[PDB]
């Protein structure tokens, strides 16, 4: 019996999901990053930018989904977390107790990331009143977040949405105007693809942008509509609806971008532009990786990013309910991020997937440009060819360090002091580097 | 005759008549109960507001699963109400 | 200490106490294929049938974009690259550099 | 029987085989760092890896017999 | 014929009187053929059966959901019949049963989304302006139900279209009745619409009718209850016609005003609640001495909720609000009303949680000395809730003297059974503690005074009172008196009145729990034999109480009593596990553990009479086998095991089942000698051996879980496995759960490696087997199977290699 | 030591007198091996793709001089799911004048170490601390913790560290409940957990 006792010395510093909001309840704003199992809260400095870490907490599990909301009239954002086991939690912050108060749990499925068990994709309504969990199979559950007069969160029964032989690429709910709430999904059938001896249903089968409806009064989930897409789709933004801007989703996909409201809405396409003097293979397309809704009381502009480090300021144009132009305009060139957030007074938190983590202050607002704006209204059969360019808008405030992904570590002494240093070769692509690690006080 | 109902579980808590109080639900154990029991919302209505889950009497006390069915992970299935047919 | 590609493995020199870095990428171009590729594409922009009354190559051969921040010209499916380097950990500077074949990558 | 992945006395090697493929890919998507392994292994981005996996959800092992 | 469709609509009788195949399948018949059938005989046959008042709970739950399931589809054939269905469901919305009310909400909700809104409006047109209060009543609540079905802005232009029309006071009264019933039914989610609804219902506050002032401001109240608690600014125009109406009018509409104002600041800001509280307060003073019960409900609610704002100052509450309050709102005529009893109680309590303790009780100190029973019950509950919420850290000297003089003073004259003096004085002494130094022989001397006599009804309440004053008498530093009523209670062991007898015994338990076992005034060697004959009784109070007394004495003074008497305690407590009370069996198990710690495993034996149930002896073997280490009783069971004979081996297997079932984790070093014992057990002899011994495989397999033991269990597993091909369903079921335990302890890998052999064997009989085991493997923890899949190399037509498991850095 | 990609480590002895490669020991448990660093003549400290650190000892019954893959085996002494991917193991001594420590770095940028003990009394002390700390303080996201480390394999002979180091973070009434449940004062408990880090790892406190 030679038992062993685990311990740790340096926590994992890889950001995978960054949502944000007001968890202090105050005017100030904090960023829930998420590591592999180490949930962590931060705070920027509004005067010199030093991100002072405040709380870090192990969860000993698998963090698979992470969405914040706020109930009607409240001022304290919450967090929902999806688990590896078939139980969903809801958290809440405590500025004096300095911990996460649990609120409520529901039991709906088995443990372990199966197929038919939910917990994979998590849909929240933008009014906080409904929430939906959804696997990559038939089980999709919808909860209702009622608040009583006792200032707590009276959750409801689960709502069944069983449906044999479907897939799901993605689910984000729709900014509807105080109605029976609407949930979007990029389904895909395969029961066609399970009988053909020739096997042509691996072709000729495409996404439907099916919408889902809760019924508050009658306590059942019914489906709204179903319309075929054309090309296969990655992630979707909800366009801010309500009384400011129309209500839709804009489907990023293979080389195109496509608004599609339900209704009598005609659907704009606009292609993603390519760099001047490429040095690549023209076989590979270009899709997106992240999306950042900048909702202001007066207006809104997006900032999404390509594969190759290009932020796009999509300035949406529309009618009261119709849509007019999805015109495009690049913002600048930063290193690659997997999720990022925009903070008030103009902070941008570029959170890379590899290496360091960045934090940019927006120095120049608005549209003050000399390189031309693009459109969908232009006739072209030729895509838009734009210029790559140095850092012009943003400024780098501080460089938050990280070490991931550590590939090959050796512990040895290659100097003339006692302590064995830690030579780690780690990095990604041309950003990789060799790092000397020591352990003393912060010189 | 006696068979489990096996549907989705809500926020409903089961009850037990005091003659059959100490048991578990499925494996009929007695040892180390430390867990809560949820039941469905369709069989919890009307004449059934407080009722023994197993035999059908005036329920005075809750239902617990044994820790054996928790480590075994059987509770995640459908609603465990025995139904006559 | 800065590098070029994704370092797979390295070893210690025992005698002089130095480091032997080997660097390997899938989907990459090496230095020579980048160079003659850029010049050949410059020729392909002279081939566009029009006054060739002014040149883009005067500024186009000037700046190689730093691959540190300006991304990387990713291509191919069976493309490879390989770079081997010696480095001194006391100061910053490098000792020797070896570059290799296009489709032959060090392990 | 109603649970997906239940075998019985007539299920064949193609059915069992494509089942263990499909929940294999759901497990690959299910983790959080094996995707970082595949993204470091062949040089891509994580969204590209996720999309390639989701596209190879209905393709693989081709047409059935007969 | 459609009467033919009534003849096939005897399938309704097949539905209501049905098996789950008749209900599911017949449900699919009519719900798959609804629009095919039609609309007339539907209600002709559904309608009077719904009308029959002898319908039951689950029967009516059938006879609402069936209308839901066939009203999936019909959308426009109800349009002539909306009026008829509404006239039949004129009742069933305001009636007695909550179940009936919510079923009415469901059926008219589903018909409301089923039909068209304009058809609902022009169909429910002639019922706004009838004469009858009851049809405006049920009609306006029907408007609330269909409003909760189709949402708020669908109704808002019609609400504006009625609330301003000058045609009938019945009609305007009806519209505001609709708004209130919408607020009560919907409740929670009318916060963003609330400013709009205020701008509908705001101009009913300056109108000629006392009715419309009444139901209008009353509807403002029943909305702000749903708005509670924010600080919202959607109430702006509401302030002024209320503020005029207070000094303007007098009456039941002023009950409707102050009701609204109480519902209007649980949320408003500190300055607004300050200035407006000062504004209301003078007219409220003016309206204190009004007599009526409703009036005291209202202004008592008003001071409760205007006191509820944190911004209100305790200087103003204490010095300004309270002296007319305690001056005017106390009669000894306050007895019979539970509404103003409990409301006066809760109101003064919620005063005290903000204002303090010693002032509130110090204004009812001299009030204690009364000839009035329910009055003294009221102030008893008052002082007890204040001390139970705030305590005695505020309560001080020159108060406490008259306090204890008050409590013992009224305590001297007490006849009828009340709980507030016992729970009362219990919480009082919970706040007193050691602080009552110079008084205690008066307290306990008065206790003995009430204890000498009085038909046990205050010997029970006083006896309970010792049982909740014991801990102070530990912390008192006086040691003789509790010895004195100690021996007085030591006399007190003979009575045929068991409900009181449990209080004497529980007083004995709380005394013995806290009394110093060194220098016990009583001799326990004569206490315990006088304590023995109680435990052949019938009643659960004295049984549990006396068993617990045995366990506290055994828990503490174990250096005293003869093991002969302990032995008679053991055998006497053996048979008490077969009771029907979980508290009895809880006590019997724990204290049985302590007396089994007193004697132990050594003298006690196993071969106890060819006898019946013996599960109490089995659990006795389990609890002894835990409370000392089973190193004695496991080879002792081996001596009970090594006999070649029938009728015994099954019994010792069952003792193994409850045995490992009980211990689990501490029987990890005691598995080895069980293994050849489980070899002669697990070898192929008999059904009970295979079945129960397989259950022992399961329970052992769950006790060892993550605890450093596998290869033993694999050597078990190789003997477990060939037992699968057996025909009896119970024993194959125990084989199934046996393999599930071997799954969770051994792991998925070795299960699957002993599984894959004959998966594809050409024979259906062995295939049903190996597939069935494979499914039972497969449901449990499929996600662990990812690494443990055997890799199979590819054929010509398809790719079988996951290269994802084969990438190399 | 052969690092087979599906099967586990394979022990090979070479005949210097004969020029022949000999496989004599194997495993029944297929693990997706990445890396290893050895400690002695008989234990092999491996890794995995998914995150299972494993160490297998050679039994001293293994005949060194021989000629599924072998009837003889080598038994597991440890299985401990981490949850990330481990890449470079190296047994060393981090502070001067210290002890042995099997450092695991991992893929997500973290650094983990491992620990040998002193006594069964210390070990059953920490084990009872686990017994009560699990159910008497559950994890945050509701993951059944023994079923989390016991994900693929049954866990064998490891004490978790960070589960047992929440005594610096729980509520003081539960510090009373647990510290008085094991009859020990919280300065004794917290001083005992200071001693491990000041012994092996980078802790800085001066006696
Ligand atoms: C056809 C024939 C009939 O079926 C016939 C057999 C039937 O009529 C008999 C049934 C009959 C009367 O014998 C039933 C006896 C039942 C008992 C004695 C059970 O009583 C209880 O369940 C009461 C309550 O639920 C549990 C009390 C308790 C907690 O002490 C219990 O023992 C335990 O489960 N423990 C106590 C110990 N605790 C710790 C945690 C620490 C470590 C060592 C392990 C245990 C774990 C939980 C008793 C079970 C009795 C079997
Ligand atoms: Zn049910
Ligand atoms: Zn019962
Ligand atoms: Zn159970």
């Amino acid at each position: 019996d030679m038992f062993l006792y685990n311990l740790t010395l340096q926590r994992a510093t890889g950001i995978s999901f960054a949502i944000h909001g007001n968890f202090s309840g105050t005017k100030q704003q904090e960023i829930v990053v998420s590591r592999g199992k180490i949930l962590e809260l931060l705070r920027p400095d509004p005067n010199t930018g030093k991100v002072h870490t405040l709380l870090t907490v192990e969860v000993f599990g698998v963090i698979r989904s992470l969405m914040a909301f706020r109930l009607t009239g409240g001022t304290k954002d919450y967090i929902v977390v999806g688990s590896d086991s078939g139980r969903i939690v809801i958290l809440e912050y405590q500025p004096s107790k300095n911990m996460f108060e649990k609120i409520h749990q529901e039991t709906f499925g088995k443990s372990g990331c199966r197929r038919i068990v939910p917990g994979q994709f998590l849909a929240v309504d933008p009014k906080g009143r409904a929430v939906m969990i959804s696997a990559i199979e038939k089980q999709k559950l919808v909860y209702i977040l009622n608040r009583d007069a006792a200032a707590r969160l009276t959750i409801s029964s689960p709502l069944e949405a069983h449906k044999a032989n479907t897939l799901v690429y993605h689910v984000v709910g729709v900014d509807v105007g105080f109605e029976n709430p609407m949930f979007a999904c990029l389904e895909m059938d395969y029961e066609e693809a399970d009988n053909d001896p020739t096997g042509e249903a691996a072709a000729n089968t495409q996404q439907t942008l099916t919408f889902y409806e809760l019924d508050l009064g009658l306590n059942h989930v019914v489906r709204k509509y179903s319309e075929p897409l054309e090309e296969h789709g990655n992630f979707l933004i909800t366009v801010p609806g309500g009384s400011d801007g129309p209500s839709g989703v804009l489907i990023c996909s293979e080389n195109y971008i496509t608004y599609k409201n339900f209704g009598d809405q005609p659907d704009i396409r606009c292609p993603i532009p390519r760099r001047r003097n490429d040095l690549d293979d023209p076989e590979r397309g270009m899709i997106f990786v992240c999306s950042a809704t900048h909702k202001t009381k007066s207006m809104f502009f997006f900032l999404a990013q390509t594969e190759q480090g290009d932020i796009f300021k999509i300035t949406l144009e529309t009618d009261e309910d119709m849509v007019t132009e999805i015109r495009l305009k690049y913002f600048d060139t930063v290193p690659v991020a997997a999720a990022m957030c925009v903070l008030k007074t103009g902070f941008l938190f570029v959170a890379s997937e590899f290496g360091n983590h960045y934090l940019y202050q927006i120095a120049h607002l608005g549209d003050d440009d000399e390189e031309p704006e693009f459109s969908s209204a232009m006739p072209l059969e030729d895509t838009f060819f734009f210029q790559p360019r140095p850092l012009k808008n943003l400024v780098l405030v501080d460089e938050l360090d990280s070490l991931s992904p550590i590939l090959f570590c050796q512990i040895a002494d290659l100097a003339n002091e006692d302590t064995p240093q830690l030579y780690v070769a780690c990095g990604r692509g041309p950003r990789s580097s060799l790092r000397v690690l020591r352990h003393g006080l912060e010189v | 005759d006696l068979i489990f109902c096996r549907k989705q579980a809500g926020v409903a808590i089961g009850r037990l008549c005091e003659k059959c109080d100490g048991k578990c639900v499925i494996c009929d154990s007695y040892v180390r109960p430390c867990t809560l029991v949820r039941i469905c919302d369709e069989c919890n209505y009307g004449s059934y507001q407080g009722r023994c889950v197993i035999c059908g009497g005036p329920g005075v006390s809750d239902a617990y699963y044994c820790k054996e069915c928790t480590i075994q992970e059987k509770d995640r299935d459908g609603c465990p109400k025995i139904v006559n047919l | 200490f800065p590098l070029q590609y994704t370092p797979r493995k390295f070893v210690i020199h025992p005698e002089s106490n130095n480091l032997i870095i080997i660097e390997t990428d899938h989907n990459a171009y090496t230095e020579a294929t980048k160079a003659q590729r850029k010049q050949q594409m410059a020729e392909e922009m002279v081939e566009a049938a029009g006054e060739l009354a002014a040149e883009m190559a005067a500024a186009f051969l000037n700046e190689n974009l730093p691959e540190s921040i300006f991304g990387a010209p990713k291509a191919g499916n069976g493309q490879w690259a390989s770079v081997i380097r010696v480095m001194n950990p006391i100061q910053g500077n490098t000792l020797d550099l070896v570059q290799l074949e296009q489709n032959e990558a060090a392990f | 029987s109603k649970y997906i992945g239940t075998g019985h006395a007539d299920t064949t090697k193609w059915e069992w085989l494509v089942n263990q493929h499909r929940d294999s890919y759901c497990s690959y998507m299910g983790h959080f760092d094996l995707l970082n392994y595949f993204a470091i292994a062949e040089n891509e981005s994580k969204a590209r890896v996720r999309f390639n996996l989701m596209e190879k959800m209905l393709q693989p092992c081709g047409p059935p017999a007969d | 014929e459609e009467q033919k469709e009534r003849k096939i609509m005897k399938l309704l009788l097949k539905i209501k009187n049905g098996t789950p195949p008749m209900r599911k399948a017949a449900l699919r018949q009519i719900t798959d053929k609804a629009r095919e059938f039609g609309a007339g005989p539907l209600f002709n046959q559904i309608l009077p059966l719904l009308m029959s008042p002898t319908l039951e709970d689950q029967e009516r739950h059938l006879l609402v959901k069936v209308i839901d399931r066939i009203l999936y589809k019909l959308d426009d054939l109800v349009r002539p019949y909306v009026h008829k269905i509404l006239v039949v469901i004129e009742p069933l919305l305001i009636d007695e049963d909550y179940y009936a009310r919510v079923e009415g909400r469901e059926i008219i909700s589903n018909l409301a989304k089923a039909a068209g809104l304009a058809t609902m409006i022009s169909t429910m047109r002639p019922d706004i302006d009838n004469m009858d209060e009851y049809v405006r009543n049920t009609t306006a609540r029907a408007f609330a139900v269909v409003a909760s079905a189709l949402g708020i802005p669908s109704l808002l232009p019609f609400l504006k279209a009625v609330c301003k029309s000058k045609k009938s006071w019945q009609a305007r009264h009806t519209g505001i009745k609709i708004v209130q019933q919408i607020a009560i039914l919907m409740g929670c989610a009318i916060l963003p619409h609330l400013r709009s609804l205020v701008e509908i219902i705001e101009h009913g506050l300056v109108d000629e009718q006392q009715k419309v002032r009444t139901i209008s401001a009353l509807a403002i109240a029943a909305l702000a209850e749903a708005a509670t608690p924010y600080g919202i600014e959607s109430f702006d125009s509401v302030l002024k016609p209320l503020w005029k109406g207070i000094r303007q009018h007098r009456g039941k509409g002023l009950a409707a005003f102050l009701k609204a104002i109480g519902y209007l600041i649980p949320l408003m800001d500190a300055e607004y609640a300050n200035y407006y509280t000062r504004e209301v307060m003078l007219i409220l003073i003016r309206e204190f001495q009004s007599p009526d019960e409703e009036m005291k409900k209202i202004v008592l609610k008003v001071v409760k909720q205007c006191c509820g704002t944190d911004g209100v100052e305790a200087n103003y509450i204490k010095t300004e609000i309270l002296p007319p309050f305690f001056k005017h709102f106390w009669q000894h005529r306050m007895a019979l009303d539970r509404r103003n009893y409990r409301q006066l109680v809760d109101t003064t309590v919620e005063l005290a949680n903000k204002v303090g303790a010693a002032e509130i009780i110090s204004r009812i100190v001299d009030d204690l000395k009364d000839e009035a029973e329910q009055y003294r019950k009221m102030v008893m509950e008052t002082i007890e809730k204040i001390m139970g919420n705030l305590g005695a850290a505020d309560i001080d000297h020159k108060l406490e003297e008259q306090l204890i003089d008050g409590i013992l003073y009224a305590f001297q004259e007490q006849t009828t059974e009340d709980s507030v003096m016992l729970n009362g004085f219990g919480t009082v002494v919970n706040a007193l503690g050691k602080r009552v130094k110079p008084y205690l022989p008066q307290i306990c001397g008065t206790v003995l005074w009430r204890l000498n006599n009085k038909s046990a009804k205050v010997r029970q309440q006083a006896a309970d009172l010792i049982s909740r004053t014991a801990v102070v008498m530990k912390t008192c530093q006086e040691e003789k008196l509790m010895g004195h009523l100690g021996v007085v209670l030591y006399e007190y062991l003979g009575e045929e009145y068991p409900e009181v007898l449990g209080s004497i015994l529980g007083a004995l338990k709380a005394i013995v729990n806290v009394i110093g076992m060194h220098k016990m005034t009583p001799p326990i060697k004569d206490l315990l034999p006088r304590l023995t004959p109680i435990l052949k009784n019938r009643h659960e109070k004295v049984q549990e109480n006396c068993i617990d007394l045995v366990g506290r004495i055994a828990d503490r003074g174990a250096e005293y009593v003869s093991a002969r008497e302990w032995m008679r305690i053991c055998f006497e407590l053996l048979e008490l596990l077969k009771a029907h009370k979980k508290a009895i069996r809880r006590a019997t198990v724990n204290t049985f553990g302590y007396i089994a710690k007193a004697i132990g495993p050594h003298d006690v034996l196993a071969t106890l009479l060819e006898r019946q149930n013996r599960v109490c002896t089995t659990v006795a073997i389990a609890i002894v086998a835990e409370t000392c280490s089973p190193f004695t009783v496991l080879p002792a069971l081996m001596n009970e095991y090594r006999v070649p004979e029938l009728n015994v081996q099954n019994g010792v297997l069952k003792s193994l089942s409850f045995l490992f079932e009980y211990i689990g984790e501490m029987g990890k070093d005691y598995i080895y000698a069980v293994t050849p014992l489980l070899e002669d057990a697990l070898m192929d002899r008999d059904l009970v051996h295979r079945q129960t011994a397989s259950a022992v495989v399961q329970h052992m397999s769950l006790g060892v879980y993550g605890f450093g033991c596998e290869d033993s269990l694999n050597h078990l597993l190789n003997y477990v496995w060939p037992n699968v091909f057996e025909t009896s369903p119970h024993v194959i079921q125990a084989v199934m759960g046996a393999l599930e335990g071997l799954r969770v302890a051994i792991g998925p890998c070795r299960m699957l490696q002993y599984c894959l052999q004959g998966l594809f064997h050409p024979a259906r009989k062995v295939r049903d087997v190996y597939w069935k085991i494979y499914n039972s493997i497969y449901i449990g923890s499929q996600d662990a199977l990812i690494a443990h899949y055997p890799r199979i190399y590819n054929d010509d037509k398809n790719t079988y290699i996951r290269y994802e498991l084969d990438y190399i850095l | 030591i052969v690092s087979d990609v599906q099967e586990s480590f394979i022990w090979v002895r070479y005949k210097r007198n004969e020029n022949q490669l000999i496989i004599f020991a194997d495993d029944t448990y297929p693990r997706w091996v990445t890396t290893a660093s050895l400690l002695d003549y008989d234990t092999v400290a491996g890794a995995d793709k998914f995150g299972n650190i494993c160490v297998v000892r050679l039994p001293p019954n293994t005949n060194d001089e021989v000629d599924n893959g072998a009837s003889q085996k080598a038994e597991v002494i440890m299985n401990y799911h981490v949850g990330e991917t481990v890449l470079s193991l190296q047994k060393t001594t981090l502070i001067p004048g210290g002890s042995e420590s099997l450092v695991y770095t991992t893929l997500s940028g973290g650094i983990g170490i491992l620990v040998p003990f002193t006594s069964h009394e210390d070990h059953d002390f920490f084990q009872h601390v686990e017994m009560h700390l699990r159910s008497e303080h559950p994890p945050l996201c509701g993951r059944d913790h023994l079923s989390f480390r016991s994900y693929y394999f049954p866990v064998k002979n490891v004490i978790d560290g960070d589960l047992c180091e929440q005594f610096n973070s729980m509520e003081p009434n539960k510090q009373k409940n647990v510290s008085e449940e094991l009859d020990r004062t919280p300065p004794e408990v917290s001083k005992k957990l200071e001693d491990i880090r000041t012994r092996y790892a980078f802790d800085y406190k001066d006696d």
